[PDB]
RNA sequence: AGCAAACUAAGUACCGUGAGGGAAAGCUGAAAAGAACCCCGGAAGGGGGAGUGCAAAGAGCCUGAAACCGGGUGGUUAUAC
RNA sequence: GGUGCAGAUCCCGGCGGUAGUAACAGCGAAGGGGGGUGAGAAUCCCCCUCGCCGGAAGGGCAAGGGUUUCCCGGCAACGUUC
RNA sequence: GCGUCUGAGGGGUAACCCAGGCUAGGGAACUCGGCAAAUUAGCCCCGUAACUUCGGGAGAAGGGGUGCCUAUCGUGGUUUAA
RNA sequence: GGGGUUGAUGGGGUGGGGAUGUAAGCUCCAAGGUUGUAAGACCGAGGAGUUUAGUCCGCCACUCCCAAUCAGGCUCCCCC
């Protein structure tokens, strides 16, 4: 059984940027899906929209070299 | 699920434009049952509707500018004319 | 240019309009004429010999 | 690290907005600030998940937050 | 009208394939070149690449006797392990197949570092007692002897793989007994680099150039882009015709792979062979390679491949000179590979 | 084929500013007896089991060729027209 | 006797191969998070936010079109995908 | 008012193509040809050749100045206003 | 071509080595001006101090803090 963490980390946008310049955004929101599920073993992920907009408040293709999430994984 | 009559009716009610028309997402079922322009009055009413203001360009900075430009004679000089001379100030206007 | 934009100018009114006599949209306007009975300076219905082959 | 306390959870309003704050301490012993906008949610399969606001303290006045959160805040609440 | 330029390229390296391995061998070996029972190569791993003040050795050189700037390139070499013993023979039909392999890691050197590679011999099939003895019968039609040696990459943090690569050296010197009775005291035992080279020496390399992926006529053959309004003019980097007939539409360029070739160098000397690896690491570490911690060798000039690249050493097959010890050293730059 | 026109509207639809030019398309059965009911499907003269009829190529309905495509039978195939 | 077809860049009808290939880029715009309806949502609906036009992509009215207008209900075809 | 000049997603984003930025030393050696690209550029003051149909040439050519801040002065408008 | 807990394969944390050029806030000065009986306080491009700062690193080292888990498919047991 996977437990109901309330883990806090540190999410590295390395590899979304320097990829395709006008998709940074799009791929920053997967990538984060991406690290709850790899780290969580989480099915469905759901970003408060909040932290949709501190990734990228610049716009499109300029995002933030990092951010730290906190996961309230419920069951 | 398409409500576009009630957003239509609603906007020449206010007298604003159709994008200046935000509706109540907790009371969406009572806005969905709205079918004349007697019902829309009585939602604008009741905040089911809200309406929101038009804006303007804060005038602030070109308060500020303004005085100096004015007083000091900042920002008036030499370098920050583009236009002639004559298109600044006519000649005939001067003698006028 | 011949083509595409002088068809352009094809959406003003038109030079042929209804006739009450046949029914047809051949009244030539500028002329006072149907271009199909000749309604307008005939009594007679406009007819010819060539009009069919034999 | 792993979020071991809640110290203090707020609720505020910005511009017809619901926000909820909370602060916590990890393992390290570090102080987080924690930035949810989100009440209600589907959950996998299948029914609706309801954040809890009983505990929540309500916030009127600009200056009841603690330093700390108000020298914070002012960078989230722009991107509202 | 036809005025005269080379040809774009070299007509002997085609095709200009892939690799097949990354640690290739030598088809060809030098000569006795009168000596006793010794190994002919040596493996390493590229590391990276400095520059040294050295004071000249060559007699006839311009600049005799006096502190001249080379660059460098570093090669981390490790002991290599001895695994097995190989002799060939004539067989029928007149070949140069192997006669038989004489496998000895049971008394000491049981490794499970070697099962990455292959699932080796069971305690069962510990019947080499009468591998050995064939080779003593056959004795006097033995051609030649080599030695199955296996790199020890776990020694090497900065190289991040456990595995490791197997080849076969060959051994020249004195009699065809007096190397049997060699390769047999160098059996499971560990071979260090001072074993077989030694400071002043020529090499030649043998590895993989770095590989640079499906590449234009431009890059691969250095073709002549076309001149003015073609700079503007419907596509520039081609090359015009494609040759004038139906008679297989011959080899003129075309666009493929480029890098990551088996290649060879001639005539690399070795200034250098060191153990105290806080005289070679620059400042912050060599970049995108890591630490030097094992002993190392310095070679004058470049060596084909990438960081991390195994690399044959070998004996020179055509030297150019026969230098002596003692290139001295003035300086070595250990100032930061970045900024 | 027979007049361009055997048929849900032929000089009809449709094309041209106009004089003008100008198509396509027949057939369940003796009788609608035109497939009740049950399972699947969002629905579908849709699928399956039924039932009507001398007989379901059963509404895309007489007979139902070839080209073309899919499945299977019998030979055979990666050193060579 | 309107009497025998392999050819007429033959006439008409049906069907291949190319090939599940080109194209769905270029004319200076862009989406993201949360929720809903529904058998089925990149594409329909609601909220927040971000971007673009702003002498036109906003406002008003001709010739021409002819019901395209408004409400309700649909999705076999129709809309360069759904 | 719009994201309907109504198809999208992935990619350490290959070659190559259509548009764009920058290049050490040299500076037309390129080419039918300096094509294309680069240089210059607004406003104020000074200054301006041959030629000429006496009007022009002429923005010839060429030289100097320009931001920000802190204070001022002069001229003029308007207000029941010499 | 490697690693996969019998582990340093990627990230986090901490150090090293680098690119720019010395952050915001606070204290002192600032050509002058506004006040105030005076003392004093108020505006002000900018300068100095805190300060080789702050921000950043598609490089290196150490450290199991996090994750290399779950699941599926194919093919073999020859000789004796």
């Amino acid at each position: 059984k996977p437990e109901k963490e309330n883990f806090e980390m540190v999410i590295n946008f390395r590899r979304v940027i320097m990829g395709r310049k006008t998709t940074r955004t799009k791929r920053a929101i997967k990538y984060v899906r991406y690290m709850v599920k790899r780290h969580f073993g989480a099915e469905k992920v759901i970003i408060d929209p909040l932290l949709a907009k501190a990734i990228t408040m610049n716009g499109r293709d300029k995002i933030v070299r990092r951010v730290r999430i906190a996961v309230k994984r419920i069951g | 699920p398409e409500f576009q009559l009630q957003r239509r009716l609603a906007a020449d009610i206010a007298g604003v434009g159709l994008n200046n028309i935000k509706f109540n997402p907790e009371r969406l079922e009572e806005v969905e049952e709205a079918l004349t322009r007697e019902d829309i009055k009585k939602l604008i009413k009741e905040r089911a509707v809200i309406v929101n203001p038009k804006r303007g360009i804060s005038s602030g900075r070109l308060k500020e500018r303004k005085h100096k430009r004015r007083s000091k004679g900042e920002g008036r000089k030499h370098g920050s004319r583009k236009g002639k001379s004559g298109a600044r100030t006519g000649d005939k206007e001067i003698w006028i | 240019m011949k083509g595409t934009p002088s068809f352009g100018k094809m959406n003003k009114t038109p030079t042929h309009v209804r006739c009450r006599r046949c029914g047809r949209n051949s009244f030539n306007a500028r002329k006072g004429y149907c271009a199909a009975c000749g309604f307008g300076r005939s009594k007679k219905i406009r007819r010819y010999s060539w009009q069919n082959k034999k | 690290m792993k979020i071991s306390n809640v110290e203090s959870k707020y609720s505020m309003k910005v511009r017809g907005q619901e926000l909820l704050i909370e602060e916590a301490r990890n393992e390290k012993g570090e102080k987080i600030i924690i930035f949810q906008s989100l009440t209600s949610a589907k959950l996998l399969n299948n029914e609706e998940w309801k954040e809890n606001t009983t505990d929540a303290k309500n916030v009127e006045k600009r200056e009841d937050l603690p330093q700390d959160v108000r020298k914070i805040t002012g960078k989230i609440l722009s991107l509202i | 009208r036809k005025l005269s330029s080379p040809r774009r390229g070299s007509a002997g390296l085609r095709p200009r394939k892939r690799a097949d391995e990354i640690l290739p061998t030598p088809k060809n070996w030098p000569l006795v070149n009168l000596k006793e029972p010794k190994l002919l190569g040596f493996i390493g791993y590229k590391a990276g690449m400095t520059h040294v003040y050295m004071i000249d050795d060559k007699p006839t050189s311009p600049n005799y006797g006096k502190e001249v700037y080379t660059p460098v390139t570093i090669v981390e070499s490790p002991p290599i392990l001895g695994l097995a013993l190989r002799a060939y023979h004539i067989d029928s039909k007149g070949e140069l197949s192997v006669l038989v392999d004489y496998w000895a890691n049971f008394e000491e050197g049981s490794l499970k570092y070697l099962k990455r590679k292959i699932t080796s011999l069971k305690v069962d099939s510990s019947k080499m007692k009468e591998k050995l003895d064939l080779i003593q019968k056959n004795l006097n039609n033995i051609t030649y002897m080599r030695l199955l040696v296996s790199t020890q990459p776990w020694l090497v943090p900065s190289l991040g793989k456990k595995r490791p690569e197997i080849v076969e050296i060959q051994i020249g010197g004195g009699s065809i007994q007096d190397q049997l009775n060699y390769g047999l005291s160098l059996l499971g035992k560990q071979i260090p680099v001072r074993d077989v080279f030694r400071e002043g020496q020529l090499t030649d390399i043998i590895g993989v150039t770095k590989g640079k992926g499906f590449q234009g006529v431009i890059k691969r053959y250095s073709v002549v882009e076309f001149p003015r309004w073609h700079k503007h003019r419907k596509g520039s980097r081609k090359i015009g015709a494609r040759g004038p007939s139906i008679s297989t539409p011959s080899y003129v360029p075309q666009p493929g792979q480029l890098g990551f070739h088996r290649r060879t160098e001639y005539n690399k000397r070795i200034i250098k062979i060191g153990d105290n690896v806080n005289e070679i690491n620059p400042a912050g570490g060599i970049v995108n390679y890591g630490l030097v911690k094992n002993t190392y060798l310095v070679i004058e000039g470049s060596v084909l491949g990438s960081r991390k690249r195994p690399l044959f050493l070998r004996y020179p097959i055509r030297p150019s000179w026969s230098p002596e010890s003692a290139p001295k050293i003035t300086y070595v730059n250990l100032a930061s590979q970045q900024g």
